[PDB]
């Protein structure tokens, strides 16, 4: 007739500017970042290049989303699953609130929920021990069996900060399907995006390989 | 504040050419197709060109096809009507009309002030009544509308326009689909009709009523105005 | 604390205003429903299907 | 003969498995493509099944032309037709295969520039391009027409160098670039640190079953017309070495499955 | 002082619960069998809307039964013209995490809000041809769960702090709040007379609330873990409720108790969106198996099966004349089913 024209003509430029905004999305990478108790969550947000807040940089030509989600205060189980499909998480712990219902335990008890998560099984893990420059001086006075009775190293502080490394690195039970990277951070650390366009890039070539069947 | 200013018309020598220019703003004029209607001098309207949204569709009125064409500039909100070969009967006023898909229809809405062209020298056939009554405030006047072809529609819509065109003043959208009430029209207003034959009625009168009124139908693009019946205040 | 007393005082009340309201039967209740199906079955398109003349999906 | 018998067998063997493997193989890739952001192996993937199709539909004439010992009771527009379209899909499943082992080493190599450089566009220049080519250097059977056999002294001077063309350029370009993406791509695949050990394997043995695919079977077709011209005779087992080029028209879907 | 509080409480449950008790004669199933089955219910995919390029979470139909506005991950709202598959309109939003959407009984705004704790009003008719935002409701500590819309002014929100409010638009004030959940409401239904609404929130329980006073009427429990989906009976005495768990729950607001128990053994999953037909004979409610499934609501037996969607089916509902249901999923499409 001549006036479904009119109304399929104007439906179809919608699907236009669909087609490319969807076309511009596919090209991002999103970013939860998921800290507990502002662990660090600032100093990283100021070193890449309300409810939730969005953060957006350009590293290497690669568009990045961060999402912070420490505001919400609620039930994460109503909402984690809005997060299905994302790129990577960017796990945030200070290694100084292990001398303040443990401030170092209930990060690994989020932890260990948010990495053991059935919408979470297969996507990347980025863990950020910031504070480090902190946690030196702390480990020099205060021992590290005042938050993990059973730790028998001493109190140097490489084998402490591996020794918290690896607790965390342990809370996954999917070791076969899914990598948790580990980086060592502080305040005047200029590599730390780096580490996540290097660990970002694996996902990207995952994704490549599923694309052509090799996955 | 929707605004059309119309720019670009003056004297022009038969077979001359000439650009008309269209200003938008105030609104989105990407999103919203534009029209030309020009109305000769002590005469009716009639259509002349249509531009989509996404210029895609483009549509002429059979006196103007080859001869004219039409164009528009998004960025800018600019509408062009490029004219080659005009003649002595293209000596009207043009304006550009606005319509965007709205409430199920092609409504339209918004008319420019229109600029002056003066050159010195199977259509559905849309039946005015007597081109002249005499009327006075606080009547009720009936006015009536003949269509050549039945403008209802399997879909049930009933594809029928109605315009006042007040003296000095551009044409104003009044009833769309025949039942419908435009922006900014008061309640006296009313339409009715079945397939062939439209009536619009007009309950309380006023002195601001005065006008031409002008049905279109926007069955068959190849829009078609009728011949227009005048209100005038007794003496 | 007075905001544990307090908490505590605002529960009491809501459920006092709760208990003392009137409570019909359940067959009663029942009934209404039935009654309410019954009445506007027919005009239901999705218990009864219309015929694909009047149907415009 | 027992040699037509063998020939005959295999054919029936590849069509019984191989028309049914292809068609969920074409409707999975067809939905692909209208599924929104379709990616360029996605196309050279739908352009790989709608040739491997191509070659089982006059797969029948060839169990036809083996069913009368080789002997052809056809017209011979029939036969020139039926051969313009079989050996035009053996090379272009060769380039449509090429095609996607540079998508796969530019995966792995610059996986952040082939995310953001990925468009159907490509895809579809690769197909066009592969399709006009092989169509193109293929038409020497409808020119210079028991069909497609034993000439006396004029064609052999013509088909020998055209054989010899098709080799060179339609066959040792892919095969060069097959060899070189695939052999790329192993290498980065078992140096990648942070790759599953389990699905390490998986891609590495997936290409290497490809790579040895595209040997087997787009081999001997294409030695023989090294060997003819060396001797100045047409091969005897070039029918032979044909039943292995369609073979790759049913492990196709089969690679592709899982 | 604080001891005795506690101990009068549970004096005051007691009550409640015998007097439920007292006013439970016959269950619904014992008078409603002898009436006929309901038979076997077959429904078709009569359009199968597309757009969205992410999981939909929203799908309010329009009053006219026509329009249809649906939400997504995307950040875009979508108007579907439900009986030609155009789209009418297509929003952008600031933020992408809508979890509702709301369309006016007017047809003249559109709402919506999610993860941002901000119900942004969209004006639909303008002088201008684009959809243009009017207002942002400001206040609520978390995520939007549920808006609708009582008039052109008036706008109950629900959200995940827990608390529910009635928002003013030309006025972005909190009228009245609602307060008394223990967990966050997830949903909410209104009234055919806007006068009354439900909500069920995580605690396994349904609060019946008065708009105008803003203070709860009544409270439902028998649920077992979080309520996703609620909807209120044609009747405006009854509601259903659907949980986290496989059962659906219809509830009487006269009889203030549990009336009869939608459940199978086959269906493990939870129940995410519930709505009733015209006459309130049918339940629909979707479920994470991908399904969709069709309750009788006077005898509990399953009368139809919904199979279209390869994700989880996360809204539903059902057209102001009845005629259509129209069924969204994670899947990113929208399916109008019809029956034969």
């Amino acid at each position: 007739s001549a006036e479904d024209k009119a109304a399929v003509e104007r439906s179809k430029m919608i699907d236009r500017n669909l087609r490319e905004d969807g076309e511009k999305a596919a090209r991002e990478v999103k970013l939860l970042l998921l800290g507990a108790g502002e662990s660090g969550k600032s100093t990283i947000v100021k070193q890449m290049k309300t409810g939730i807040v969005e953060t957006h940089f350009t590293f290497k030509d690669l568009h990045f989303k961060m999402f912070d989600v420490g505001g919400q205060r609620s039930e994460r189980k109503k909402w984690i699953h809005c997060f299905e499909g994302v790129t990577a998480i960017i796990f945030c712990v200070a290694l100084s609130d292990y001398d303040l219902m443990n401030r170092m335990h209930e990060s690994m008890k989020l932890f260990d929920s948010i990495c053991n998560n059935k919408w979470f099984t297969d996507t990347s893990i980025i863990l950020f021990l910031n504070k480090k420059d902190l946690f030196e001086e702390k480990i020099k006075k205060s021992p590290l069996t005042i938050c993990y009775p059973e730790y028998a190293g001493s109190n140097t502080y490489e084998e402490a900060a591996a020794y918290i490394q690896c607790q965390f690195e342990d809370l996954n039970k999917r070791k076969d399907t899914k990598e948790i990277y580990t980086h060592f951070t502080c305040a005047t650390d200029t590599k730390n995006v780096q580490f996540v366009f290097d660990a970002v890039t694996d996902v990207i070539i995952k994704n490549n390989l599923k694309d052509c069947g090799l996955f | 504040d929707v605004q059309l200013v119309e720019s670009g018309g003056g004297l022009v020598q038969p077979g001359g050419s000439r650009k008309l220019s269209c200003s938008a703003s105030g609104f989105a004029f990407s999103s919203f197709g534009m029209h030309w209607v020009r109305q000769a001098p002590e005469k009716g309207l009639e259509w002349v060109a249509y531009i989509s949204s996404g210029s895609g569709t483009i549509y002429y009125a059979d006196t103007v096809k080859g001869r004219f064409t039409i164009s528009r500039d998004d960025p800018k909100n600019t509408l062009f009507l490029q004219m080659t070969s005009l003649r002595s009967e293209d000596t009207a006023m043009y304006y550009c009309v606005r319509s965007i898909y709205y409430y199920g229809s092609s409504p339209f809405d918004f008319w420019g002030q229109g600029t002056t062209l003066t050159v010195s020298s199977s259509d559905i056939v849309m039946t005015q009544a007597t081109s002249s009554v005499p009327v006075t405030p606080g009547e009720s006047v009936s006015i009536s509308c003949r269509s050549s072809k039945s403008l209802l529609h399997s879909n049930g819509n009933t594809y029928l326009y109605w315009f006042l065109q007040r003296p000095g003043q551009s044409p104003q959208l009044l009833i769309y689909r025949m039942s419908n009430l435009a922006s900014g029209v008061p309640d006296r207003f009313s339409g009715s009709g079945s397939g062939t034959a439209f009536t619009l009625t007009i309950s309380r009168l006023e002195a601001e009523d005065v006008g031409v009124y002008y049905c279109m139908q926007h069955l068959e693009y190849p829009l078609t105005f009728g011949a227009g019946t005048k209100l005038e205040l007794k003496a | 604390n007075t905001a544990s007393i307090a908490q505590a005082r605002k529960l009491v009340e809501q459920l006092k205003m709760e208990a003392n309201i009137d409570r019909i039967k359940v067959s009663k209740a029942a009934a209404d429903l039935m009654a309410y199906c019954e009445a506007h079955a027919k005009e239901d398109p999705l218990l009864t299907p219309v015929p694909a003349s009047e149907n415009p999906f | 003969d027992w040699k037509s018998s063998l020939i005959l067998m295999a054919y029936i063997i590849i069509f019984l498995t191989g028309l049914p493997a292809n068609l969920l193989a074409l409707r999975a890739f067809v939905g692909r493509v209208r599924q929104p952001q379709p990616a360029p192996v996605h196309i050279l993937l739908l352009s790989l099944t709608l040739a491997d199709l191509l070659l089982l539909l006059l797969l029948p004439f060839k169990i036809i032309e083996a069913a009368s010992n080789f002997r052809w009771y056809l017209p011979k527009i029939v036969c020139a037709l039926t051969g313009f379209g079989f050996y035009s899909s053996i090379y272009c499943s060769t380039w449509l295969l090429a095609g996607i082992s540079i998508e796969r080493y530019l995966g792995v190599a610059f996986p952040v520039q082939y995310k953001l450089s990925r468009r159907p566009l490509y895809g579809v220049i690769a197909a066009l391009v592969a399709w006009v080519m092989s169509f193109g250097h293929c038409t020497i059977v409808i020119i210079v027409q028991t069909c497609y056999e034993n000439f006396t002294d004029e064609q052999l001077d013509v088909v020998l160098p055209v054989r010899l063309e098709l080799c060179l350029v339609l066959f040792f370009i892919p095969m060069a670039v097959t060899i070189f993406c695939y052999w790329r791509f192993v290498w980065i695949m078992l140096t990648q640190p942070h790759v599953g050990a389990q699905r390490r394997r998986r891609a590495v043995g997936l290409a290497v079953v490809t790579l040895l695919n595209f040997l087997v079977c787009f081999g001997p077709y294409n030695v023989s017309h090294l060997v003819g011209f060396y001797q100045r005779k047409s091969p005897w087992w070039r029918s032979i070495a044909v039943v292995f080029s369609s073979l790759n028209a049913s492990l196709d879907p089969l690679l592709f499955y899982f | 002082e604080l001891d005795q509080l506690r101990q009068e409480a549970e004096q005051l449950k007691n009550q409640i619960r015998d007097a439920r008790k007292a006013c439970a004669d016959a269950t619904l199933s014992q008078i409603t069998n002898n009436i006929d089955p309901v038979g076997r219910i077959q429904m078709r995919t009569r359009r199968t809307l597309r757009g969205h390029l992410a999981k939909i979470y929203a799908m309010h139909w329009g009053t006219d039964s026509r329009l249809l506005v649906s939400a997504s991950q995307d950040g875009k709202l979508i108007i579907w013209d439900s009986y030609t598959t155009n789209k009418v309109h297509a929003i952008p939003l600031r933020s992408s995490w809508v979890m509702t959407c709301a369309y006016a009984p007017s047809g003249n705004y559109v709402a919506c809000g999610g993860l941002d704790n901000i119900c942004s009003i969209y004006n639909l008719k303008t002088r201008e041809g684009n959809v243009r935002v009017s207002r942002e409701l400001a206040g609520h500590t978390g995520y939007l769960s549920c808006c609708r819309f009582l008039d052109d002014n008036q706008i109950v929100t629900s959200s995940g702090d827990t608390t529910c409010a009635l928002w003013d638009i030309e006025t972005g004030q909190q009228t009245t709040t609602f307060t008394g959940h223990t967990g966050d409401v997830m949903s909410l239904s209104l009234a055919p007379d806007t006068r009354l609404f439900v909500s069920g929130a995580c605690d396994a329980s349904a609060k019946l609330w008065d708009v105008r006073e803003g203070m709860c009427r009544q409270t439902f429990t028998g649920h077992e873990s979080d309520i996703n989906a609620i909807c209120f009976f044609p009747n405006g005495n009854a509601f259903a409720t659907g949980s986290d768990d496989a059962t659906c729950r219809l509830f009487d607001l006269r009889a203030d108790q549990e009336l009869m128990t939608y459940s199978h053994d086959n269906i493990i999953c939870g129940i995410t969106s519930v709505s009733f037909s015209k006459s309130g004979r049918l339940l629909l409610a979707g479920y994470d198996d991908f399904n969709c499934n069709v309750w009788d609501a006077l005898k509990a037996d399953r009368a139809g099966v919904l199979a279209g969607h390869d994700n989880r089916v996360s809204c539903l509902g059902v057209t102001d004349d009845g005629m259509a249901v129209a069924t969204g999923s994670w899947d990113s499409f929208l399916k109008i089913w019809n029956g034969s």
